[PDB]
């Protein structure tokens, strides 16, 4: 309530590709926290090639309980007899404090980069009290809390920006939540908010295999070396396979081209982040605090989330080898 | 007995097959899975002749 | 001589304690500073759950803040309770259901409840009607209003007053108080088996019998009846109370006689099926059978006397004082009566349909309150055997013989050993001129 | 305040960083972490010690470990333990549940297709739940299209 509400909308082909160029349209109607409702605004927009997504921002009164809205095709060639539509529903965050928290920017880049220090707006909407003793924010990642941090507040503005600095252990993939604490008459309630954190794929020690000889294409039967050259010790594993085995069929995908995404995998906590109160962010994110303010529910067990002779033959240079900083082999 | 179905095709697995003449399947089970054989053998008396066993395909047969 | 003291275990955090119990020996007869010393001590203990109810399955769903799950569904209307406050969630934001606006009875929460059968008074909330089910059931009523909404937990609810006394007119089943079924049915208890009366009522006679010391103590009884409502409870499925099935949640798997027993003292023994609410005048009140005698002998005749509001019948019973004084109206009078200028009687009459009782209840053990709960089965057979045990405690029998014919009875920690009319003072240290001490007739045992 | 915050399900043999933060006071007390069976009462799996100060700023996170001293046979077992907080101003506990998935596992072939009468190169990649390498005894099993 009284933020503006982030909707972002990518739309797909039949079968599992993104469209660009595609204009877009949504209907919302804002509903009062007492009674009736109010029609919203309609917003079009288009799907760029480049981002691949649509981007939409609601500014809704802040009497609202929870928003619906309804998104639309729009094309010049498109009847509206066949045509694509889906409604949607989000229910507010739950405070009887009535104090919220949410952050900005993340991975908007696209993504992010390693060694650079990233800032994010905060803002502490409807406070029960503008001053607030201190920020917390705790930084998790591969099913893991990596980092935990702490800020301070001052009046100086409305939202104030926190800097964190990226660390190498994130790489793949991470989440972060900013809590901060408040003192009532009678009970402490605190607020947070989290946000999916995505990072550029860089490994721990870089690997890089390259040849001696430079050319664009090699004689048969020609002596070749071939040069590891790694940034700590590390174990090396070689395959050299032919371009003509895939091949049968279908493209037959590749060797791997998926790691990091499957060593992803590991986050306990699903969605982007949010949830109601204070719990519901947490175990959304992976987590479940122990604290005096705050009473957590775990809603059990169950996690809904799923998606939410020769010459020759192939093939070659099947072998392990200890790599101290750059190593070579000839063959 | 109660009526369910028990079964889930998205596991994918067989249904309890029908013995030879004779039947007498040994280990019965309601849902059979994926390349499991079960051995058929005969009531009193005869022989099993030839190869007795059933295979479980990827397919439901 | 009470008991060894009982260890702490399964902390409380619903209480946020940690408590334990002991067992009562030898309860006090004669006196002798009788056992005060409270029984069960709460020390604080460290919380490992966040005291919610706890349910099996729910694949159904929608669950509730408190965890009560409500199976059919409910959200988010209309009135988006399952559990206080209301437990939102429920609503929002969708509108409506249920509409028109009807008017809730004035007093659902004792037909709710539960009653104690030792002790006689309604302990702690298990019913809580105030589940409505999705559905829209109103009955209506002389005098009000408009309509009034139906519980779910009620099958069925109707206003009788009808026919003005008569009814309160044919009553005050004039009785002397003097030294199916059956009554010796209803020693093991174990519901109805006609629980509908079978003798009643309420007992605060401990101060009456108590006041027969001294005195020859011979008692008269009258009492009206008004029901204001007659209610009958479905016995098929019930919808327990947030505060109840919190302490019948959190219980130990394994049989436990302190803990156990501690649910018929919080919640009572039993629970109300059909049974009836309203109001009613009771007054007992006590006479020297030295004075019956002297004013001459009217058994059957006097009995009569007691109507009154609003020279042999003409002043008497409860003196004016100086009216009835010649012939007596002594001595004294206790207040019986339960529920609720000019017309006195009248005023409460008012009172008793803003506060409501209930007068003449059937009950169902509460052990069939115990369905459709986690390890339901496992809970219901152990609470069988705690009540056994439990009813062990309060049936008199350590109490001792009482000299010439006495019966002991049981309140609390004392006896109180209520003596036959005839006997002089408590006790019975002595005898009446009528000279029978003779009787002394046997009991187990 | 004393916001104790940890993985909503433990990892069998791994590596969990628990992370404690106070509201802060003139006085430093040390806060002690640990991981204590369903049989409370009587048994402790693991135990971590912390200390705060000024320098800390009152925050500190020390990592909890379960090895496999699980109870033979009832399988699975365990499932779940308890988490416990000891320090001067606070006292709490929480039951989690744990999981026996640890590490990750990735198969090479030398080939995506091979044809009959052909060996099949393979060799598998193990990890830790820290990524770490993670020498670990692993069996590897082929199954028929069939
Ligand atoms: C009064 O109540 C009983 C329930 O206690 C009810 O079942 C019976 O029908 C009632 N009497 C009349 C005259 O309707
Ligand atoms: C024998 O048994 C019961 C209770 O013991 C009653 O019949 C009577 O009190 C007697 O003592
Ligand atoms: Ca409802």
């Amino acid at each position: 309530p009284g933020i503006p509400y982030p909707i972002k909308v990518q739309v797909k082909d039949s079968l599992d590709q993104l469209v660009g160029g595609v204009p877009v349209t949504l209907n919302a109607q804002t509903i009062d926290v007492n009674q009736e409702t109010s029609d919203l605004d309609p917003s079009k927009s288009v799907t760029r090639v480049d981002d691949g997504v649509a981007s939409f921002v609601l500014n809704l009164p802040s009497g609202v309980t929870v928003l619906e809205f309804n998104v639309k095709t729009d094309a010049p060639d498109l009847p509206e007899e066949n045509q694509a539509r889906e409604g949607y529903r989000a229910i507010a965050y739950s405070s009887l404090s009535q104090s919220y928290l949410y952050i900005d920017w993340t991975d908007n880049h696209k993504a992010l980069l390693v060694g650079e220090h990233l800032n994010i707006i905060v803002t502490p909407k409807s406070p029960y009290i503008d001053k607030i003793t201190h920020y917390n924010y705790l930084i998790l990642s591969k099913g893991k809390i990596i980092h935990f941090g702490t800020r301070e507040k001052f009046s100086d503005a409305s939202y104030q920006s926190i800097n964190i600095p990226v660390t190498q252990n994130m790489v793949p993939s991470s989440r972060l939540l900013v809590y901060y604490i408040v003192t009532g008459e009678q009970t402490a309630e605190l607020v947070s908010d989290s946000v999916w954190l995505n990072i550029e794929e860089k490994c721990g020690n870089q690997l890089q295999v390259h040849l001696s000889p430079d050319a664009d294409a090699y004689s048969p039967g020609q002596t070749v070396s071939l040069n590891m050259a790694t940034g700590m010790d590390s174990w090396v594993a070689l395959a050299a396979v032919d371009s003509a085995v895939y091949g049968v069929q279908r493209g037959a995908k590749k060797p791997l081209e998926r790691v990091f995404q499957f060593l992803e995998k590991s986050d306990l906590g699903c969605g982007a982040g949010g949830g109601l109160n204070n719990a519901n962010v947490f175990h959304l994110a992976g987590l479940t605090f122990l604290t005096n303010a705050n009473a957590d529910d775990s809603q059990e067990n169950d996690e809904p989330c799923k998606e939410i002779r020769s010459y020759f033959p192939e093939s070659w240079l099947w072998e392990v080898h200890l790599v101290p900083r750059r190593k070579q082999l000839q063959f | 007995k109660e009526v369910d179905l028990p079964e889930i095709e998205a596991d994918s697995g067989c249904p309890q097959p029908v013995p030879p003449e004779n039947g007498f399947i040994r280990n019965e089970k309601q849902l059979y899975l994926v390349g499991e054989d079960v051995e058929i053998s005969c009531l009193t008396g005869f022989e099993t002749v030839g190869y007795q066993y059933f295979r479980c395909l990827p397919d439901g047969t | 001589l009470l008991g060894d003291f009982g260890p702490w275990s399964d902390c409380d955090p619903c209480i946020e304690k940690q408590s334990k119990v002991r067992s009562v020996l030898r309860p006090s007869q004669f006196g002798g500073q009788p056992c005060t010393a409270p029984l069960v001590a709460f020390q604080p203990c460290i919380p490992s759950k966040l005291c919610k109810i706890e349910e099996a399955d729910c694949k159904n769903k929608f669950r509730c803040d408190s965890g009560r799950c409500i199976a059919r569904k409910l959200e988010c209307n209309g009135e988006n309770d399952c559990g206080d406050n209301s437990d939102e969630r429920d609503c929002g934001r969708t509108k409506a259901v249920c509409t028109r606006k009807y008017n809730p009875i004035p007093s659902v929460q004792l037909m709710g409840n539960g009653f104690h059968f030792l002790a006689g008074e309604p302990r702690g909330e298990v019913l809580d009607n105030s589940f409505t089910g999705g559905i829209c059931k109103t009955v209506k009523s002389s005098r009000t209003s408009n309509p009034y909404r139906v519980p779910a937990n009620l099958e069925n609810v109707g206003f009788e007053v009808q026919t003005a006394e008569d009814d309160l007119k044919t009553d005050f089943y004039k009785d002397l108080t003097s030294l199916q079924g059956g009554s010796s049915f209803s020693v093991p208890i174990f519901y109805s088996s006609k629980r509908s009366e079978n003798i009643n009522h309420n007992s605060a006679f401990k101060q009456a019998i108590q006041a027969s010391h001294k005195k020859d103590s011979s008692f008269i009884r009258i009492h009206k009846v008004m029901k204001v409502l007659n209610f009958t409870t479905k016995a098929k499925d019930l919808h327990l109370s947030d505060v109840f099935l919190k302490a019948l949640n959190h219980l130990p798997l394994e049989y436990n006689s302190a803990l156990y027993s501690r649910i018929f003292d919080d919640f009572g023994t039993h629970y109300f099926t059909s049974g009836s609410l309203g109001g009613v005048y009771d007054l007992l009140y006590q006479f020297s059978s030295e004075e019956l005698k002297n004013s001459g002998l009217t058994e059957e005749e006097a009995k009569h006397c007691v109507r009154i509001e609003t020279h042999r019948c003409t002043t008497n019973k409860l003196s004016e004082k100086h009216e009835g004084s010649f012939i007596q109206g002594a001595e004294k009078s206790i207040s019986l009566i339960r529920g609720g200028e000019e017309k006195t009687f009248s005023e409460w009459l008012e009172s008793v349909k803003e506060n409501p009782a209930v007068i003449d209840f059937e009950l169902a053990p509460i052990v069939d309150l115990v369905r459709n709960i986690p390890c339901a089965v496992t809970k219901r057979n152990n609470l069988r055997k705690a009540l056994q045990e439990y009813a062990a405690k309060f049936d008199p029998c350590q109490c001792a013989p009482c000299p010439n014919n006495g019966r002991p009875t049981l309140s609390g920690t004392e006896c109180l050993c209520v003596c036959q009319s005839g006997t002089y003072g408590e006790n019975c240290e002595k005898q009446s001129p009528d000279y029978k001490s003779n009787a002394v007739d046997g009991q187990w045992g | 305040t004393y916001v104790i915050s940890a993985p909503k399900i433990f990892r069998v043999g791994a590596s969990e960083n628990i992370v404690i933060q106070v509201y802060g006071y003139t006085e430093a007390f040390d806060a002690t972490i640990s991981i204590k069976s369903y049989p409370d009462k009587k048994f402790s799996y693991s135990s971590g010690h912390v200390h705060l100060s000024s320098e800390n700023k009152f925050q500190n996170s020390a990592i909890l470990t379960i090895q496999p001293k699980q109870l033979p046979g009832g399988q699975n077992p365990v499932s779940y333990v308890y988490l416990e907080v000891v320090s001067k101003h606070f006292s709490k506990s929480k039951r989690m549940p744990i999981t026996y998935d640890n590490g990750f596992l990735f198969i090479h072939t030398d080939k995506p297709v091979y044809t009959p009468d052909q060996s099949v190169k393979v060799r598998v990649y193990s990890l830790n739940d820290d990524l770490k390498p993670a020498k670990r005894e692993t069996v590897l099993t082929f199954i028929d299209p069939e």
